[PDB]
């Protein structure tokens, strides 16, 4: 199904992608969240880091 | 957390452990024997170093 | 396109928006995640961070 852009109240989809070769984002049924960047104006509570710098 | 390169705090730090190329240090008297008005070292002290 | 509670199986968009000025999650075309919190039970894995706290 291919649509222009779309207004909904609940999505539920296992695989999410941005389109690409290696998506920009994409959002996999594993719990995977994969992006270039991620901006947070509160917290990040996560069990595990490692970040370089 | 695990940083493999810098990290720059620019506030407080406050650790509670640090393994880091800090100095250790520890010091003590040796204790005294006395006799009427004067007295003399006399005694062992033992310093613990743990491999942490 | 308006629709209701969909599901899905996989879902390629490029821009993904919560709706709102001030969008309280958004998934832009470049990559970049913004969102309000986020928790996380595993390791996130980034280049660099900034945090304040």
């Amino acid at each position: 199904i291919f649509m222009n852009d779309v207004f909904l109240k609940r999505l539920t989809a296992p695989t999410i992608t941005s389109g690409g070769n290696p998506p920009a984002f994409s959002l996999t049924p594993d719990g995977k969240l994969t992006a270039k960047n991620a901006d947070i104006s509160g917290s990040v509570n996560a069990n595990s880091g490692t970040l370089s710098n | 957390v695990t940083i493999a390169e810098n990290c720059t705090i620019n506030g407080t730090l406050r650790a509670e452990k640090i393994v880091g190329d800090i100095v250790k240090a520890a010091s003590a008297a040796f204790p005294r024997q006395r006799e009427s008005s004067v007295d003399w070292p006399s005694g062992t002290r033992t310093v613990t170093v743990t491999d942490d």
